[PDB]
């Protein structure tokens, strides 16, 4: 908001907290807590790969996510199939993961070769796409969860990876608009 | 014609079978049975039919 090398620093550390905060929440099996198996019903954290229990006879033993049921699954419609598979490959947590990356990896990289001045923008871009995988991806899971419950920290670590995602892609299209108005400036006179 | 061509086979050998395969199915299997007896477990155990 002011000067430039604070706001280089706070928006190359905003990425970098989005990029970890999401990280974890990929790789972190705390999503949902429900009651369920980790083999009775009972209260289990699940996650997008694995699920175990909690206050079970015994503790931390999960299994892989019956994405795909056995024992008649009864099939379904083309749209559920679909839902089910973007669901159990988890293709948009995943793939905002990978756009908040090359978003950190262009921001980084912007500092050599000043002179380019479409690698911001295309940070930016990276940055807000990887805001707008985040929702779809949040969608498709809470739409998935119904087919007592609450979310894990995991989720509202990824909540908030999309919140600072696109704070950090409105500011960093924001330096775009500033070290451009600058070339202006400089021709007028 | 449709359950010689209904592979596997939807014939059941004995009727506590066919209700077995109707509440593995959950609305994909439909079984021809007695009215009488059909009328008894719609109000049995497990009050799913």
């Amino acid at each position: 908001l002011f000067d430039r090398g604070v706001q280089m620093l706070l928006t190359t550390v905003g990425a970098f907290a989005a990029f970890s905060l999401m990280t974890i929440a990929v790789g972190t099996d705390y999503w949902l807590y429900s009651r369920g198996v980790c083999k009775e019903e009972v209260m289990t954290h699940s996650g997008l790969w694995r699920t175990c229990c909690l206050e079970g006879n015994f503790k931390g033993l999960c299994k892989q996510i019956d994405h795909f049921p056995e024992d008649a699954d009864y099939e379904a419609d083309t749209a559920e199939y679909f839902l089910r598979a973007v669901r159990a490959s988890s293709i948009f947590p995943i793939l905002s993961v990978i756009l908040l990356f090359m978003g950190g990896l262009c921001i980084a990289a912007s500092e050599f070769y000043k002179t380019r001045h479409n690698i911001i923008l295309s940070a930016g871009i990276f940055f807000v796409s990887a805001g707008l995988s985040n929702i779809i991806g949040i969608i498709v899971y809470i739409s998935a969860n119904a087919g007592s419950y609450s979310y894990g920290w995991s989720f509202y670590f990824g909540a908030l990876s999309f919140i600072i995602a696109e704070m950090v892609g409105v500011l960093a299209v924001h330096m775009f608009i500033d070290r451009h108005k600058q070339l202006r400036a400089t021709a007028r006179a | 014609t449709y359950m010689r061509s209904a592979e596997p086979s939807v014939f059941v050998r004995t009727t506590a079978e066919g209700v077995a395969r109707v509440r593995k199915s959950k609305g994909k299997y439909a079984y021809l049975l007695e009215s009488t007896m059909n009328e008894y477990i719609e109000q049995r155990k497990p009050c799913d039919t």
